[PDB]
């Protein structure tokens, strides 16, 4: 009988995985403070990795990689890409970004203004976005907005030429769920989601952020055409792939998926030596939410990586069951056609 | 040289004590006359813990036999190993205690306790370094119960910093001599709460059920019951009587088994308990699952009704020490809802290579469980059923006791139950 | 030549000390009877090995060691063991009843009555030294004597030998090889009162030694003998610089100068490699790069933790056997480009390297295979704070219910010492977090 | 990758490699502790004996 503990009651994902584990009749849930467990569905923040792997006779497994925050932090990802030779500063799939500390607190204030002035002088599109959201084409507004705050921000180039879906003339992003097991195999969930903007993209007005921000919470709160083109401003791969064939005479795999799979491998292989639990006294796996942008040249850009992602309501069952198969049962077997795509690589 | 002084008082105490010395004398290779005839040096390694060495390479138990009537101790002297005991160590009267706690504790017993303490003092004076004392007795009678707890009280006064352990038989209506046993047991339990460091609670009802249902004994006798207690006493003292990485004296044992001074009442257990399919080799999984089974426990308490504060298992015989950890680590990590989570690593295991007589291997269980509250609950209920009508009290008031002392004994044990109840949540 | 006096306190210290001196004799060519044929100065000399061994007129090489235990069974093994002739009875001190795994009993009740005797015996060894450097104190955290008497002894040594260095080899408690439950209490009580008296402490987690003995030596259930034979190899690697001609870690003061910039943060992490089973048909001998790379694998650390998430304040590489500086630097470069070695900004990102050409000695009939080169890396990492966090958590679980406290109060300790000792450990954890995390 | 302080002897050698530059209680007080605990043990034992005399 396998035992597990739940230490994040707010996870819509692992609440299902926990719901499935008990459904097998071979997993027993313990109190959140019981140390004699096989599997910890741990808390997001300040997870005590130092207390794992010290219970005699117990093989212990946790659903977070200690150190993956370097990838899932706005500022961290920027520093990692610039300072990692595997990614270099000329990384062709990550928008030009700069880490900027508020003046009331290294920092890249002058480096940003150097590249900004260069663009202003060369008649080139010079619109940036600040987040940790304000979109503007003036460096004065972007920096003054960060000083009014008290945390670290990041200013990156705003994709002024996004790929717009028709009809609607609207922006969007792509969410990809990635699962990394204890052996550090990279599995890409075959089902993705496009979080589309239900408003027409407008380049002459960055004041109204409803057509520029494809967040599911901003569309369902500040957009007046929510749910018009697709249910809940969510288009799935089948429909999106069909649109690409009809409108662009190409495929989702060829035009975008190859770039997504490349970006996922590059980010995860880069930090493998720092977070791998191969020879560690405990084991780790984790589910990631990669957010991508697609420009009008069908080039894919990386927006950020989420370490504690949610799922699309229609895909919880399939993805959650898949987590139990490759991540949990692979280490704690029970008494297809995989839903994932294994991204082979050298360890 | 960490010597233990053994005291056995009353009928039950001396009959269980006799069988105990019979069992361990065999394990250490001591014949009925005190001469060693073993084949392994492990038998003599820790022999001086329970035995003195006299002239002629003779080994004499460090045992003091006490009773208020002669009968039982004449049977011991005529018993199998009767001649092995020091003649001076028989201390007995003629009046008897009449199953009366007040006679053992206040009248008859007081007349004899000083001569018993003279013998204890003598055995202690010849000890290189006394570990402590152990007393075998029943709580339902008069001598073991009333005089037993008087001896403990006076031993603690003279040896305040020595360990005092007891094997205490708890009365049961199913195996009862008189109706006043709940009175005698309630009065003794308070004495034990205050003046013992470890009390092994042996319930006569559990011993009976094991004989009838498990051992398939149609008509169990006191002898049959005492066969289970001998084996159990031999198991709980294995670590003291033989070498091994465990080491441990009485105090180090108490320090790790008793988290709170009043909650020092233990549930002992033994495996195997085979009926006569008796030659079948018992694997380590079977030993472990049986040892943790309630049917194998002698406190007549369901552990699944409470929580283990601390557990200690002792495995005897040549077996896989890796497989012992695997099965033990399996019973914990498969029933962790019955172990308190605020005493880390509260399940400990020890191995001894020498098995009991006629057994390839065995396992002895020592649990400090809050479920033991069910035993004191039963006693309290039987006490109250009679005390509410002052039934049978004249036997005690006739010995000078007041009703107030019964009310206090009642309030004390109900307190004890309440103390177990708060740590069970 | 400056002398080092070793002190062994409790069962663990005594049995570890016994294994070490057996190894020292094999390393220095000292027979069980104390004779040393290669020593051409009969009953005298100021050679490097003389830091640990005195010499009688008869040519016997006597360890500069004191064995202390409140019970005689463990030290009686020394008196009748193979090397019984090395020690004289004054060096072996035994009481009649131990501390029962009770810090308060070893520190207060029994300690008070034996401390002056132990000091007198140590004074006798000190009076034989022309220039004593300090003391090496071996003890367990969980034992009543190893925790309770050790701290008392350290307090008094700081009084009687103010200008002397004190190093520790401390056994960190591990449930897999312990029948006690109160060890977290004893561990925290002894660290609190010892912290300001120890200049450098090498913690060895029994959990780590146990798993190395199962994983590398294929011991299904390791015993204290298997554990101690391996532990004495690491100890020998750490003290070899004091016993052999050399220039790195030549005196106890250098251990603090090279490994402990901040005084309270004086617990270096030890990593050893290779550990090869002697029962093997025959192993391929590892290179400098391979064994130096192994020093950054969690599986061969004396304390299981993840240095990839701490910060380094210092780093010594102690090599024994066929090693030339050329290969060391080539292996270091190869590891910086592949490993996560983040030093603190107020410390140089460097490595002190020591090479002793004599390869590790192995006890005949032991579990360890003879290798041609081996290394022990001493690194002061904030990552070792994981060990304090684990230990302090177990302390908190029991102390919330005051479980077992009465045993300590019963011996004259005040309940406030628990909380006082606990708050010092919380401060110690905070120190590690200020140096390591951003 | 610099090597400083290279020392060589017949039994070995030592050196340093830099990869990157940077950026008590008195005897009396202990006696009081011991005697204070001793006194508390005596007080607790006296209360035990007083209990047993009652
Ligand atoms: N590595 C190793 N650990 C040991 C050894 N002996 C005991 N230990 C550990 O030490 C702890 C127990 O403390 P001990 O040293 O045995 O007790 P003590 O220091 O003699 O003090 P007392 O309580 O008076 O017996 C446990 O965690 C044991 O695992 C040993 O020989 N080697
Ligand atoms: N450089 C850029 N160019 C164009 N659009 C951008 C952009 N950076 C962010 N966006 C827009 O912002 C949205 C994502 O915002 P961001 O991910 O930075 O905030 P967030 O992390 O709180 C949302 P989540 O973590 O849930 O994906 C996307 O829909 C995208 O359209
Ligand atoms: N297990 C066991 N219990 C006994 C034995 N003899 C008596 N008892 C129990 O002990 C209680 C009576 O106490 P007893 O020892 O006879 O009184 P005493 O001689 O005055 O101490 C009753 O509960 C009996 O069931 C025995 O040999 N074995
Ligand atoms: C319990 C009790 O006292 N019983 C008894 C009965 C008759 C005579 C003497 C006795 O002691
Ligand atoms: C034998 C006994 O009573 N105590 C014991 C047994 C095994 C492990 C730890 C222990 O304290
Ligand atoms: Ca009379
Ligand atoms: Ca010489
Ligand atoms: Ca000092
Ligand atoms: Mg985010
Ligand atoms: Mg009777
Ligand atoms: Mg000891």
């Amino acid at each position: 009988m396998y035992t597990f503990v739940v230490r994040d009651e707010n996870s819509s994902v692992y609440a299902e995985v926990s719901r499935l584990l008990l459904a097998t009749g071979q997993w027993k849930r313990l109190r959140k403070d019981n140390p004699r467990f096989n599997l910890m569905l741990g808390e997001r923040n300040r997870l005590p990795f130092g207390r794992l792997g010290h219970e005699p006779g117990l093989v212990q497994l946790v659903n977070y990689y200690r150190g993956a925050d370097k990838l899932c932090r706005k500022a961290s990802l920027v520093k990692l890409i610039k300072t990692s030779p595997e990614l270099s500063e000329s990384c062709t799939w990550f928008p030009e970004s700069y880490v900027i500390y508020p003046t009331n607190l290294t920092d890249e204030r002058e480096v940003f203004l150097a590249a900004y002035n260069r663009r202003r002088e060369g008649r080139e599109g010079n619109v940036w976005i600040a987040k940790s959201i304000l979109i503007s084409s003036e460096a004065s507004e972007l920096l003054d907005f960060i000083d009014e705050q008290g945390q670290v921000h990041v200013i990156q180039k705003y994709l002024e030429k996004p790929l717009l879906l028709e009809p609607g003339h609207r922006k969007f992003d792509i969410r990809s769920w990635v699962l990394v097991d204890h052996l550090y195999n990279i599995y890409l969930y075959r089902e993705g989601v496009l979080r589309t903007s239900s408003e027409p993209y407008n380049s002459a007005n960055f004041q109204d952020k409803t057509c520029h921000l494809t967040n599911h919470c901003i569309q369902k709160e500040y957009s007046k055409n929510y749910g018009r083109y697709e249910e809940g401003n969510e288009m799935f791969f089948e429909e999106f792939n069909q649109y690409l064939m009809d409108a662009l005479n190409t495929t989702l795999e060829n035009s975008i998926l190859l770039q997504i799979k490349h970006i996922i491998r590059s980010c995860l292989m880069c930090i493998e030596p720092a977070i791998s639990t191969k020879h560690l006294h405990y084991q780790s796996f984790q589910l990631f939410g990669f957010d991508f942008m697609v420009d009008e040249e069908l080039k894919v850009w990386l927006i950020e990586v989420n370490g504690a992602p949610a799922c699309a309501q229609k895909l919880y069952a399939e993805l959650c069951q898949g987590i139990v198969d490759v991540a949990i049962s692979s280490v704690f077997p029970l008494a297809p056609t995989s839903i994932f795509i294994k991204l082979h690589h050298h360890h | 040289m960490r010597e233990i002084v053994h005291i056995q008082a009353g009928q039950c105490g001396n009959q269980i004590g006799a069988k105990f010395w019979e069992v361990i004398s065999d394990e250490h290779g001591i014949d009925p006359t005190g001469s060693y005839h073993g084949d392994s040096d492990l038998q003599l390694e820790r022999i001086n813990v329970y035995y003195n060495e006299a002239t002629g390479n003779k080994y004499v138990p460090r045992a003091i036999l006490v009773d208020l009537e002669p009968g039982t101790m004449d049977s011991v002297r005529s018993g199998p190993f009767g001649q092995i005991f020091r003649p001076d160590n028989f201390v007995f009267g003629q009046s008897g205690a009449g199953n009366n706690w007040a006679k053992g504790h206040y009248t008859e017993g007081a007349e004899l306790v000083d001569s018993v303490l003279d013998v204890v003092r003598k055995e202690s004076e010849s000890c290189d370094c006394l570990q402590g004392f152990q007393l075998t007795h029943s709580l339902g009678g008069g001598t073991g119960s009333g005089m037993g707890t008087l001896l403990i009280s006076k031993i603690r006064e003279e040896y305040p910093d020595r360990i005092m352990n007891t094997f205490s038989v708890m009365p049961s209506p199913k195996v009862s001599d008189t109706v006043v046993e709940p009175y005698n047991a309630t009065l003794s339990v308070h004495q034990l709460v205050e003046n013992t460091d470890e009390t092994y609670c042996i319930d006569n009802e559990a011993l009976y059920d094991i004989c009838f249902r498990t051992l398939k004994l149609t008509t169990p006798t006191y002898g049959d019951l005492n066969h289970l207690v001998s084996a159990t006493m031999s198991g709980v003292t294995t670590c003291l009587r033989f070498p091994g990485q465990l080491n441990a004296d009485l105090r180090k044992l108490a320090v790790n088994m008793v988290p709170f001074p009043r909650l020092h009442f233990f549930m002992p257990g033994f495996a195997p308990l085979t009926s006569r399919q008796q030659y079948r080799a018992l694997t380590v999984p079977e030993l472990t699952q049986q040892m943790f089974d309630s049917k194998n426990m002698m406190a007549a308490c369901d552990p699944r009704h409470g929580r283990y504060l601390t557990v200690a298992a002792i495995f005897r015989g040549r077996m896989s020490m890796k497989e012992v950890d695997e099965q033990m680590l399996n019973v914990q990590n498969k029933n962790s809802s019955y172990f308190v989570e605020w005493i880390p690593n509260n399940v400990k295991t020890a191995v001894c290579d020498i098995p009991p007589r006629g057994l390839k291997m065995s396992a002895t269980f020592i649990g400090n469980s809050t479920a033991i509250q069910e035993l004191f609950k039963r006693i309290s209920e039987q006490f109250t059923a009679m005390f509410r009508r002052k039934a049978f009290l004249h036997w005690y008031t006739g010995e000078g006791m007041d009703e107030m002392e019964f009310t206090e004994a009642e309030s004390n044990m109900n307190d004890l139950v309440s103390e177990y109840q708060q740590y069970q949540d | 030549m400056r002398e080092c006096i070793s002190i062994h306190v409790g069962q663990a210290g005594v049995q570890i000390g016994n294994a070490c001196w057996e190894l020292y004799c094999l390393e220095h060519g000292i027979q069980p009877d104390g004779q040393m044929p290669s020593d051409k100065t009969i009953g005298g000399g100021d050679d490097s090995f003389n830091t640990f061994f005195s010499e009688t007129g008869a040519g016997k090489h006597v360890p500069r060691a004191v064995f202390v235990d409140l019970e005689p069974t463990v030290i009686d093994e020394v008196r009748t063991g193979t090397y019984r002739q090395l020690f004289h009875p004054e060096q072996l001190i035994t009481g009649k009843e131990d501390a029962a795994n009770n810090y308060a009993r070893g520190h207060y009740t029994i300690g008070k009555e034996i401390i002056d005797l132990v000091l007198d015996r140590i004074r006798k060894l000190a009076d034989q030294c022309t220039g004593l450097q300090g003391f090496l104190v071996f003890h367990s955290f969980g034992g009543g004597t190893g925790s309770g008497f050790t701290s008392l002894l350290m307090e008094r040594l700081s009084v009687d030998y103010g200008k002397k260095s004190k190093l520790e080899f401390s056994i960190y408690p591990a449930p897999q090889v312990s029948t006690a439950v109160v060890e977290p209490y004893n561990s925290i009580l002894t660290t609190h009162t010892t912290l300001e008296h120890s200049d450098c402490a090498f913690m060895v987690d029994n959990e780590a030694i146990y798993d190395i003995c199962r994983r590398n030596l294929d011991i299904e259930r390791p015993t204290y003998t298997n554990l101690n034979r391996l532990i004495s190899q690491i100890v020998s690697s750490i003290t070899a610089s004091l016993r052999f001609d050399g220039a790195l870690n030549v005196d106890l003061t250098e251990f603090q100068t090279n490994l402990v910039p901040y005084p309270r943060i004086h617990f270096p992490l030890a990593t050893y490699a290779p550990v090869i089973s002697a029962e093997k048909a025959y192993h391929e001998q590892l290179s400098v790069a391979e064994i130096t790379n192994a020093c950054f694998e969690p599986a061969n650390q004396m304390v299981k933790c993840d240095p990839r998430h701490g910060k380094y304040m210092a780093c010594c590489l102690l090599y024994r056997g066929d090693v030339v500086p050329k290969d060391v630097n080539a292996a270091i470069a190869t590891i910086k480009t592949k490993r996560s070695i983040q030093f603190v900004d107020w410390c140089p990102t460097g490595f002190k390297v020591g090479i002793n050409y004599q390869p590790p000695t192995v006890v005949p009939g032991g579990d360890l295979a003879k290798v041609q080169r081996a290394v022990c890396m001493l690194s002061n990492t904030t990552a070792i704070a994981e060990a304090w966090a684990r230990l302090d958590h177990k302390f908190d679980l029991m102390y919330a219910k005051r479980a077992f406290v009465h045993w300590y109060v019963g011996e004259g300790m005040e309940e406030g010492e628990f909380s006082e000792a606990r708050e010092d450990m919380a401060a110690l954890e905070k120190d590690y977090e200020e140096v390591g995390v951003d | 990758m610099e090597v400083i302080e290279l020392n060589k002897c017949t039994s070995g050698q030592s050196f340093e490699v830099i990869l990157k530059p940077p950026s008590d209680p008195s005897l009396e007080e202990i006696q009081k502790k011991l005697e204070a605990a001793e006194e508390r043990r005596k007080y607790q034992e006296a209360e035990l004996l007083k209990h047993l005399a009652e």
